[PDB]
């Protein structure tokens, strides 16, 4: 009973309301918080420990699933074309959207009663989250199929079986490439990318490849880029009038909107000719997700900071000096010290006077609090944390791109080729897309370009 | 677990040959440092009224929020050198690595 009552019994972790609260006036209400699933339930012996759900491979899961049977779902079991499930009933502009989701309580029902859009069925089950990650799970479900219609002209004689497999490995590649070579060195900055993401040389047995605790709440800093609206740009990249700026607590399961107001391509143009929100010391969430998540589907307007905080908590995390002691960086031990490592004094007397002691500061509240490192967008603690998951990822996965035996080096070859931008191209209506680094081309015209220019993906390499 | 493999499971069993379930799914997260709970192994910080962490009470997460992270929506620094795809693409990566269920 999380979602109303305010009573903290297990599983419900309750977030307390505390004086002067600048939004909730009743000091007996609370902001529900389910604590999550302990991987061995009502033991008295184990320490409480959390379940990943997903496979931690950067293997597209968020596209195919980590569980066999929606796996299967979600794909095209009709002919022996290959292929992913595309919505039945919907589409954008003649482009594939993604098949619906048959939920119990669906939230997107609730975001607009006269549309009656549910949720979207993916690979992973946030999807519907919010429609700019629609989007793009809706842009990679129509490259699977593209490339499983371009591999069986060049093999007919292959099977429904190999071309999905085929394509999935393409697929799975290109997130290890746009997140290795274009994402990462752009959070870590070129120092912290040389230190935890040295060249790769091979595959490694012995390299846990599991996501660590600590990295489910240290990944949040992304929280610090959101932007307080949803985007939406025409064909000349202006406006979409009307409502072209809609404020996020509008749009967080608005399904209605992919559907009935516009579809993935004024979405996307928005991502890319807008600046993200720069993560500033005394700016670091908007009230978009700090005062009104999820408010037009709960009874209440979430924290999306303070849940996090509440996670770590929940999750049994130490420490902002128990990390940066892991990381081997300098433990602050007082407001002074703490003011010297976050080079700002103002800051860690806020810090100090909610906390007692940097040993008690909560690792998403911390981390996110140090100065960005040069061409970064996090810190020395961020960047330790991130970069020290990405490597373990990349070293223990045997299905790596670059790992001998998974593809051919002409493959490989043509791989190194892929970019997102060219991902778009491909997949929308969209003829003028970001200048590569996507992740750091934001302004338009000045740093976009013709589809033409784009290299595509030759899958000539790819014929038996 | 097979010998020799073109692709990947869906899980993500049998990845790693010698220890076959890490990296699959619906598995406990690996930790780098022990828990830090209230009683030890599952009450987390803040459970009880008047318990300190470290011989400091603890804060309430709302409280933290108001004071640290609130800020004027008017006084938003766009950045000059990303884009809304960089957001976009983290949390779609975040997406493709961990989700913690709840009850
Ligand atoms: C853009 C809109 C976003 C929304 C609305 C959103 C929302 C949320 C919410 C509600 C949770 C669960 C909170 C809790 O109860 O503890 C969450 C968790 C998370 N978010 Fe965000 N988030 C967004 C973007 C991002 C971005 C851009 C990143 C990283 C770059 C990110 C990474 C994560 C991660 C790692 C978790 C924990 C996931 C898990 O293991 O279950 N989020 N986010
Ligand atoms: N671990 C997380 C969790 C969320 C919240 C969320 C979004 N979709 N779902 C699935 C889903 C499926 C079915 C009912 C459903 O209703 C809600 C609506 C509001 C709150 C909770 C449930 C939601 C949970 C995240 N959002 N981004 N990253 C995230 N990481
Ligand atoms: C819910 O979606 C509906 C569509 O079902 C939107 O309805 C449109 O509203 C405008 C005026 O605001 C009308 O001109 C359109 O004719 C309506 N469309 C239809 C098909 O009825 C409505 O705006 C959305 N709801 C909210 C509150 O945003
Ligand atoms: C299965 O594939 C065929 C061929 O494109 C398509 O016509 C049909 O709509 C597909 N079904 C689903 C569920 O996508
Ligand atoms: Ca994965
Ligand atoms: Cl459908
Ligand atoms: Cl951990």
């Amino acid at each position: 009973n999380c979602e109303t009552s305010c009573v903290q019994q297990p599983p419900c972790f309750p977030l307390k309301i505390p004086p002067n609260d600048p939004r909730i006036k009743n000091q007996a209400d609370c902001i529900p918080f389910f604590r999550s699933c302990p991987a061995c339930p009502g033991s008295n012996i184990t320490i409480r420990n959390q379940i990943n759900a997903l496979t931690s491979f950067v293997d597209a899961s968020m596209v195919y699933g980590s569980e066999e049977p929606l796996a299967r779902n979600l794909r095209n079991m009709s002919n022996q074309l290959g292929l992913l499930a595309v919505n039945q009933r919907f589409q954008d502009n003649g482009r594939a959207l993604l098949p619906f989701d048959n939920l119990h309580d669906d939230p997107c029902l609730l975001t607009n009663r006269s549309a009656r859009i549910p949720c979207f069925l993916a690979g992973d089950t946030r999807s519907s989250e919010m429609p700019e990650l629609t989007s793009m799970h809706t842009l990679l479900l129509r490259e699977h199929n593209r490339l499983a219609t371009e591999l069986k002209s060049l093999n007919p004689r292959w099977d429904g079986e190999r071309l999905y497999q085929e394509a999935r490995k393409i697929v799975g590649a290109m997130v290890q490439i746009i997140t290795y070579r274009d994402y990462l060195p752009l959070v870590l900055g070129p120092t912290a990318m040389r230190k935890y993401l040295p060249t790769y040389r091979s595959y490694n047995d012995s390299v846990d490849p599991r996501i660590a605790n600590v990295f489910t709440n240290a990944f949040r800093y992304g929280h610090t880029l959101i932007q307080p609206f949803m985007f939406r740009l025409d064909n000349r990249y202006q406006p979409m009038e009307p409502n072209p700026r809609v404020p996020l607590s509008r749009v967080f399961f608005a399904s209605w909107r992919v559907v009935l107001e516009g579809g993935i391509d004024p979405i996307l143009r928005g991502l890319m000719a807008t600046p993200a929100k720069l993560n500033r010391q005394n700016q670091i969430a908007v009230d978009e997700i700090r005062e009104r998540l999820f408010e037009q589907v709960m009874r209440i307007g979430l924290d999306l900071p303070a849940l996090n905080m509440q996670r770590s908590r929940d999750h049994g995390l130490p420490g902002y000096n128990a990390w940066r002691r892991f990381c081997g960086l300098p433990q602050p031990e007082t407001v002074g010290q703490l003011g010297t490592v976050l080079r700002n004094l103002k800051l860690a007397r806020k810090l100090m006077e909610q906390y007692g002691t940097p040993n008690n500061i909560d690792i998403w509240m911390g981390g996110v609090s140090e100065p960005l490192k040069r061409k970064g967008r996090v810190g020395p603690l961020l960047a330790c944390i991130i970069g020290t998951q990405f490597r373990k990822l990349r070293d223990g996965d045997r299905f790596w791109w670059e790992n001998e035996g998974v593809f051919s080096m002409q493959q490989r070859q043509a791989l190194a080729q892929i970019s997102l931008p060219r991902i778009i191209c491909d997949n929308t209506g969209i003829t003028t897309v970001s200048k590569n680094n996507i992740f750091m081309s934001n302004s338009y015209p000045r740093d976009f370009v013709n589809c033409s220019t784009l290299p595509a993906l030759n899958l000539a390499s790819w014929r038996e | 677990c097979p010998e020799q493999d073109k692709y990947r499971t869906i899980t993500g069993m049998c990845n790693n040959r010698r220890s076959p379930t890490l990296g699959a799914s619906n598995r406990a997260f690996v930790r780098w440092l022990p828990a830090e709970y209230e009683d030890g192994f599952s009450l987390p910080y803040g459970w009880t009224p008047g318990v300190k962490r470290n011989g400091f009470p603890v804060a309430l997460a709302r409280a933290v929020s108001n004071e640290i992270v609130r800020f004027p929506t008017d006084q938003l620094t766009p950045d000059q050198e990303r884009s809304l795809m960089f957001m976009q693409w983290g949390q779609l990566l975040d997406h493709d690595l961990d989700f913690t269920p709840e009850p």
